[PDB]
Protein backbone atom coordinates (compact mmCIF):
# COMPACT_ATOMS: atom_id res chain seq x y z
CA UNK A 1 0.00 0.00 0.00
CA UNK A 2 2.90 2.30 -0.81
CA UNK A 3 2.64 4.98 -2.09
CA UNK A 4 -0.97 4.27 -3.05
CA UNK A 5 -3.47 1.44 -2.72
CA UNK A 6 -5.42 1.21 -5.99
CA UNK A 7 -2.46 0.46 -8.24
CA UNK A 8 -1.92 -2.49 -10.59
CA UNK A 9 1.52 -3.06 -9.06
CA UNK A 10 -0.12 -3.04 -5.62
CA UNK A 11 -2.92 -5.50 -6.42
CA UNK A 12 -0.36 -7.94 -7.85
CA UNK A 13 1.97 -7.49 -4.88
CA UNK A 14 -0.61 -8.55 -2.31
CA UNK A 15 -2.15 -11.29 -4.47
CA UNK A 16 1.17 -13.01 -5.14
CA UNK A 17 2.59 -12.72 -1.63
CA UNK A 18 -0.54 -14.08 0.02
CA UNK A 19 -0.51 -16.89 -2.55
CA UNK A 20 2.93 -17.95 -1.32
CA UNK A 21 1.74 -17.29 2.24
CA UNK A 22 -1.17 -19.71 1.92
CA UNK A 23 1.13 -22.37 0.48
CA UNK A 24 3.67 -22.09 3.29
CA UNK A 25 0.80 -22.10 5.80
CA UNK A 26 -0.42 -25.47 4.51
CA UNK A 27 3.15 -26.79 4.27
CA UNK A 28 3.78 -25.95 7.94
CA UNK A 29 1.17 -20.10 13.51
CA UNK A 30 1.61 -17.16 11.13
CA UNK A 31 -0.45 -14.04 10.55
CA UNK A 32 -2.54 -13.41 7.43
CA UNK A 33 -2.55 -11.31 5.28
CA UNK A 34 1.23 -10.64 5.17
CA UNK A 35 2.62 -7.31 6.29
CA UNK A 36 3.79 -4.65 3.86
CA UNK A 37 7.38 -5.03 5.04
CA UNK A 38 7.27 -8.65 3.86
CA UNK A 39 5.99 -7.58 0.43
CA UNK A 40 8.63 -8.69 -2.08
CA UNK A 41 8.48 -8.57 -5.87
CA UNK A 42 10.37 -7.95 -9.05
CA UNK A 43 9.42 -4.57 -10.47
CA UNK A 44 10.88 -4.88 -13.95
CA UNK A 45 10.48 -8.39 -15.40
CA UNK A 46 13.05 -10.23 -17.49
CA UNK A 47 12.11 -8.62 -20.81
CA UNK A 48 11.16 -5.03 -19.95
CA UNK A 49 14.17 -2.71 -19.89
CA UNK A 50 16.30 -2.04 -22.96
CA UNK A 51 18.71 0.65 -24.14
CA UNK A 52 19.41 1.55 -27.78
CA UNK A 53 19.60 -1.33 -30.33
CA UNK A 54 16.70 -2.94 -28.38
CA UNK A 55 19.00 -5.15 -26.29
CA UNK A 56 17.58 -6.20 -22.92
CA UNK A 57 19.60 -5.62 -19.74
CA UNK A 58 18.80 -7.60 -16.56
CA UNK A 59 18.03 -5.75 -13.36
CA UNK A 60 21.11 -7.18 -11.64
CA UNK A 61 22.93 -4.34 -13.41
CA UNK A 62 20.65 -1.76 -11.77
CA UNK A 63 21.69 -2.46 -8.17
CA UNK A 64 24.05 -0.07 -6.42
CA UNK A 65 22.72 2.92 -8.40
CA UNK A 66 19.85 5.43 -8.21
CA UNK A 67 17.26 4.63 -10.88
CA UNK A 68 14.40 7.01 -11.69
CA UNK A 69 11.41 6.87 -14.01
CA UNK A 70 11.06 9.80 -16.43
CA UNK A 71 7.37 10.06 -17.27
CA UNK A 72 7.42 12.02 -20.49
CA UNK A 73 5.80 12.81 -23.82
CA UNK A 74 7.49 13.99 -27.00
CA UNK A 75 4.64 16.33 -27.95
CA UNK A 76 4.14 18.11 -24.62
CA UNK A 77 6.22 21.32 -24.69
CA UNK A 78 6.70 21.24 -20.92
CA UNK A 79 8.63 18.03 -21.49
CA UNK A 80 10.62 19.27 -24.49
CA UNK A 81 12.12 21.99 -22.29
CA UNK A 82 13.24 19.35 -19.79
CA UNK A 83 15.08 17.00 -22.19
CA UNK A 84 18.34 19.01 -22.57
CA UNK A 85 18.50 19.65 -18.82
CA UNK A 86 17.95 15.98 -17.98
CA UNK A 87 20.38 14.85 -20.70
CA UNK A 88 23.01 17.23 -19.34
CA UNK A 89 22.35 16.19 -15.74
CA UNK A 90 22.46 12.45 -16.46
CA UNK A 91 25.59 12.78 -18.59
CA UNK A 92 27.62 14.57 -15.91
CA UNK A 93 26.74 12.00 -13.24
CA UNK A 94 27.94 8.93 -15.10
CA UNK A 95 31.19 10.39 -16.47
CA UNK A 96 32.50 11.66 -13.15
CA UNK A 97 33.72 8.56 -11.37
CA UNK A 98 34.65 4.92 -11.65
CA UNK A 99 31.02 3.78 -11.83
CA UNK A 100 27.69 5.10 -13.04
CA UNK A 101 25.82 6.93 -10.28
CA UNK A 102 22.24 7.42 -11.52
CA UNK A 103 20.07 5.76 -14.14
CA UNK A 104 16.89 6.82 -15.97
CA UNK A 105 14.07 4.49 -17.03
CA UNK A 106 12.17 6.24 -19.82
CA UNK A 107 8.37 5.92 -19.66
CA UNK A 108 6.57 7.37 -22.68
CA UNK A 109 3.10 8.79 -23.37
CA UNK A 110 3.52 9.01 -27.13
CA UNK A 111 0.81 8.28 -29.69
CA UNK A 112 2.16 5.61 -32.06
CA UNK A 113 5.26 3.69 -33.17
CA UNK A 114 6.81 6.67 -34.97
CA UNK A 115 6.32 8.98 -32.00
CA UNK A 116 8.23 6.70 -29.62
CA UNK A 117 11.28 6.19 -31.85
CA UNK A 118 11.58 9.88 -32.72
CA UNK A 119 11.84 10.67 -29.00
CA UNK A 120 14.06 7.63 -28.28
CA UNK A 121 16.90 8.68 -30.60
CA UNK A 122 17.95 11.71 -28.52
CA UNK A 123 18.72 9.94 -25.24
CA UNK A 124 21.05 7.13 -24.10
CA UNK A 125 19.55 5.59 -20.95
CA UNK A 126 17.08 2.73 -20.64
CA UNK A 127 13.38 2.59 -21.51
CA UNK A 128 10.20 0.56 -21.27
CA UNK A 129 8.37 -0.23 -24.50
CA UNK A 130 5.15 1.72 -25.01
CA UNK A 131 3.25 -1.25 -26.43
CA UNK A 132 4.24 -3.34 -23.42
CA UNK A 133 1.37 -3.03 -20.89
CA UNK A 134 3.72 -2.15 -18.00
CA UNK A 135 3.91 1.46 -19.23
CA UNK A 136 0.22 1.80 -18.36
CA UNK A 137 0.85 -0.11 -15.12
CA UNK A 138 3.35 2.41 -13.71
CA UNK A 139 1.29 5.53 -14.48
CA UNK A 140 -1.63 4.31 -12.40
CA UNK A 141 0.89 3.41 -9.70
CA UNK A 142 2.45 6.88 -9.38
CA UNK A 143 -0.68 8.90 -10.36
CA UNK A 144 1.25 10.43 -13.26
CA UNK A 145 -1.32 11.33 -15.90
CA UNK A 146 -1.85 14.14 -18.41
CA UNK A 147 -5.61 14.56 -18.88
CA UNK A 148 -8.41 12.82 -17.03
CA UNK A 149 -9.62 9.79 -18.97
CA UNK A 150 -8.79 6.90 -16.62
CA UNK A 151 -10.65 7.25 -13.28
CA UNK A 152 -8.30 7.73 -10.35
CA UNK A 153 -9.59 6.26 -7.13
CA UNK A 154 -10.43 9.32 -5.07
CA UNK A 155 -6.90 10.64 -5.61
CA UNK A 156 -5.79 13.55 -7.74
CA UNK A 157 -3.23 14.08 -10.44
CA UNK A 158 0.00 13.81 -8.46
CA UNK A 159 1.84 15.44 -11.36
CA UNK A 160 1.43 16.01 -15.07
CA UNK A 161 3.88 15.50 -17.90
CA UNK A 162 6.80 15.67 -17.25
CA UNK A 163 8.01 14.17 -13.98
CA UNK A 164 11.10 12.47 -12.62
CA UNK A 165 10.41 10.09 -9.73
CA UNK A 166 13.13 8.04 -8.04
CA UNK A 167 11.98 4.57 -7.03
CA UNK A 168 12.80 1.91 -4.48
CA UNK A 169 13.04 -1.86 -4.73
CA UNK A 170 9.53 -2.60 -3.42
CA UNK A 171 8.04 0.05 -5.71
CA UNK A 172 7.75 2.91 -3.22
CA UNK A 173 8.51 6.48 -4.17
CA UNK A 174 11.69 7.71 -2.51
CA UNK A 175 11.57 11.45 -3.18
CA UNK A 176 9.60 13.40 -5.76
CA UNK A 177 11.43 15.85 -7.97
CA UNK A 178 9.11 18.89 -8.16
CA UNK A 179 9.42 20.11 -11.75
CA UNK A 180 5.68 20.80 -12.08
CA UNK A 181 4.31 20.12 -8.60
CA UNK A 182 3.38 22.00 -5.45
CA UNK A 183 6.82 23.62 -5.79
CA UNK A 184 6.63 24.21 -9.60
CA UNK A 185 10.44 24.52 -9.65
CA UNK A 186 10.94 23.42 -13.23
CA UNK A 187 14.40 23.03 -14.83
CA UNK A 188 16.07 23.16 -11.38
CA UNK A 189 14.37 20.40 -9.36
CA UNK A 190 16.86 17.88 -10.78
CA UNK A 191 19.51 19.32 -8.43
CA UNK A 192 17.47 18.07 -5.45
CA UNK A 193 17.96 14.44 -6.52
CA UNK A 194 20.35 12.82 -4.06
CA UNK A 195 21.60 9.27 -4.54
CA UNK A 196 23.17 8.19 -1.24
CA UNK A 197 19.82 7.26 0.32
CA UNK A 198 17.83 6.40 -2.82
CA UNK A 199 19.89 3.32 -3.65
CA UNK A 200 18.23 0.45 -5.52
CA UNK A 201 18.57 -2.74 -3.47
CA UNK B 1 -21.82 20.39 -23.04
CA UNK B 2 -19.33 17.79 -21.78
CA UNK B 3 -18.67 17.29 -18.08
CA UNK B 4 -15.02 17.97 -17.26
CA UNK B 5 -14.02 15.37 -14.63
CA UNK B 6 -12.85 16.59 -11.24
CA UNK B 7 -9.14 16.76 -10.42
CA UNK B 8 -7.84 18.29 -7.20
CA UNK B 9 -6.62 17.50 -3.69
CA UNK B 10 -6.17 19.42 -0.46
CA UNK B 11 -2.61 20.29 0.54
CA UNK B 12 -2.94 18.17 3.69
CA UNK B 13 -3.52 14.96 1.74
CA UNK B 14 -0.73 15.53 -0.79
CA UNK B 15 2.01 16.27 1.77
CA UNK B 16 0.97 14.39 4.94
CA UNK B 17 1.03 10.90 3.43
CA UNK B 18 1.86 7.72 5.40
CA UNK B 19 5.60 7.33 5.25
CA UNK B 20 8.18 4.52 5.37
CA UNK B 21 9.28 4.14 8.97
CA UNK B 22 13.02 4.52 9.68
CA UNK B 23 14.94 1.24 9.80
CA UNK B 24 16.67 1.58 13.17
CA UNK B 25 18.25 -1.45 14.85
CA UNK B 26 21.55 -0.60 16.54
CA UNK B 27 22.50 -0.97 20.22
CA UNK B 28 25.56 0.48 21.97
CA UNK B 29 27.87 -2.54 22.15
CA UNK B 30 30.72 -2.12 24.63
CA UNK B 31 33.74 -4.38 25.15
CA UNK B 32 34.85 -4.91 28.73
CA UNK B 33 38.62 -4.59 29.22
CA UNK B 34 40.10 -7.69 30.86
CA UNK B 35 41.32 -7.13 34.40
CA UNK B 36 45.04 -7.52 34.74
CA UNK B 37 46.09 -9.85 37.58
CA UNK B 38 46.87 -8.55 41.06
CA UNK B 39 50.66 -8.92 41.18
CA UNK B 40 51.28 -6.99 44.38
CA UNK B 41 52.93 -8.07 47.63
CA UNK B 42 53.00 -6.61 51.11
CA UNK B 43 56.35 -5.65 52.61
CA UNK B 44 56.04 -8.14 55.47
CA UNK B 45 55.43 -10.77 52.71
CA UNK B 46 58.70 -9.75 50.98
CA UNK B 47 61.57 -10.05 53.47
CA UNK B 48 59.96 -11.52 56.62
Amino acid sequence: SQPVFASPLNVEKRRLNEERALMQAQKANIQLPPNYGDMDLILFPEGSLKNSNNTVIPQSHLKGKSVALYFADGADPKCASLLPFLLNYYRTMNEGGANQKIEIIFVSLDRDREAFESHRAHMPWLSIDLENPLTEILKRHFRVMKEYEVPTYGYGSRTGVPSVIVIGSDGREAQFLPICSGLEEGDRALLRWDWRNTKFA
Amino acid sequence: PPTLPFHGESAYRTDYVPKPLPEVAKPVEVKLPPTLPFNAQSCYRSEY
